[PDB]
């Protein structure tokens, strides 16, 4: 449901970064050989449709814990350190 | 008037002129120990800080 905006992508990376690792790399290394945007064509799609279901099963496991990480990290200017109540709050429900 | 102005029975107080000196605050290496220590306690802590800040900049890449 929520659009791949800058905040909810920087708030949720600490999941991505879990879950995405062996499409992520895939993609990296594919990258590292030619930079052709059209040879990295196919990667391209498996790492967007992984982070898309991720956001989607984040959204409905963690409904309310995540639209506040995500408003607050928009206001702050996806700064960690600054309130991260917010924060523990969103890991306390889903338990990456 | 027979009522001249001076001294009461017995003189004045006596009163002191030689200059008495307070001698206040720290003395000798008090000082150059407290800011000595409080340098070295105060580089300790700032390299403590930076590791912090450090490991705070890395998470923050790595996010």
């Amino acid at each position: 449901n929520p659009i791949p905006t800058s905040a909810v992508l920087t708030a949720s990376a600490k999941h991505i970064g879990m879950r995405c690792m062996p499409e992520n790399v895939a993609f990296l290394k594919c990258k590292k050989n030619d930079p052709n945007p059209e040879k990295c064509l196919d990667k391209g799609r498996d790492v967007t449709r992984c982070v898309l279901g991720l956001l989607k099963d984040l959204h409905q496991k963690c409904q309310k814990e995540m639209d506040d990480y995500v408003g607050c990290m928009y206001y702050y200017t996806n700064e960690f350190d600054l309130c991260r109540k917010e924060q523990e709050a969103f890991e306390k429900v889903c338990p990456l | 008037p027979l009522l001249q102005d001076g001294p009461p029975p017995g003189g004045f107080a006596p009163v002191r002129y030689a200059r008495r000196i307070s001698n206040t605050g720290p003395s000798a290496m008090a000082m150059f120990l407290a800011v000595s220590g409080a340098f070295a306690w105060g580089m300790y802590q700032v390299g403590q800080g930076n590791k912090i800040r450090r490991a705070l900049k890395e998470e923050k890449y790595a996010a």
